């Protein structure tokens, strides 16, 4: 996985230690990347964590 | 003598509520604030917390 | 099937070794990658099985 800098993520774990924002997808060999299985997917999922994290009864 | 109440309606509370002086000692548990933890939970559990039946790529 | 580091799994058997991750599917012909006739739609069934196999009480 490449960051929108560039950096190429060697271990997945450090997701946690930030968020972290990807490069675009593109087919030219300048910027090229492919969007994965999960991309943009679970945006409601993400919508819900965020809400149940916001609770106020929880 | 050992006896956990799962009441709903919480009537039962003034039946189990005696004088002070009397040496009778209740565990009257208000779940609002009981801390229960948030990683004892397992598989079905967390899924069921968190994720909805409306996603379908659970 | 393609390996992540580009290899491809000439033998099957090899599965049954150890596990091994791929890469993502991609649309130029340099990396070009897709989906299985069957990718991530079973692996609740997985979670289960896992379950099972970690059990102690059988």
């Amino acid at each position: 996985p490449k960051l929108s800098n560039g950096e190429l993520v060697e271990n997945r774990q450090i997701y946690f230690n930030e968020k972290l924002e990807f490069t675009s997808s593109n087919t030219s060999k300048a910027t090229k990347a492919s969007n994965g299985p999960f991309n943009g997917e679970f945006n409601r999922f993400l919508s819900r964590f965020e809400t149940k994290l916001t609770d106020k009864r929880l | 003598s050992h006896i956990i109440i799962f009441d709903i309606h919480s009537e039962y509370k003034s039946a189990f509520e005696i004088d002070k002086n009397e040496d009778f000692n209740l565990n009257y548990l208000d779940v609002e604030k009981l801390k229960l933890p948030y990683w004892l939970m397992n598989s079905e559990e967390l899924e069921t917390l968190f994720i909805e039946s409306n996603e379908q790529n659970s």
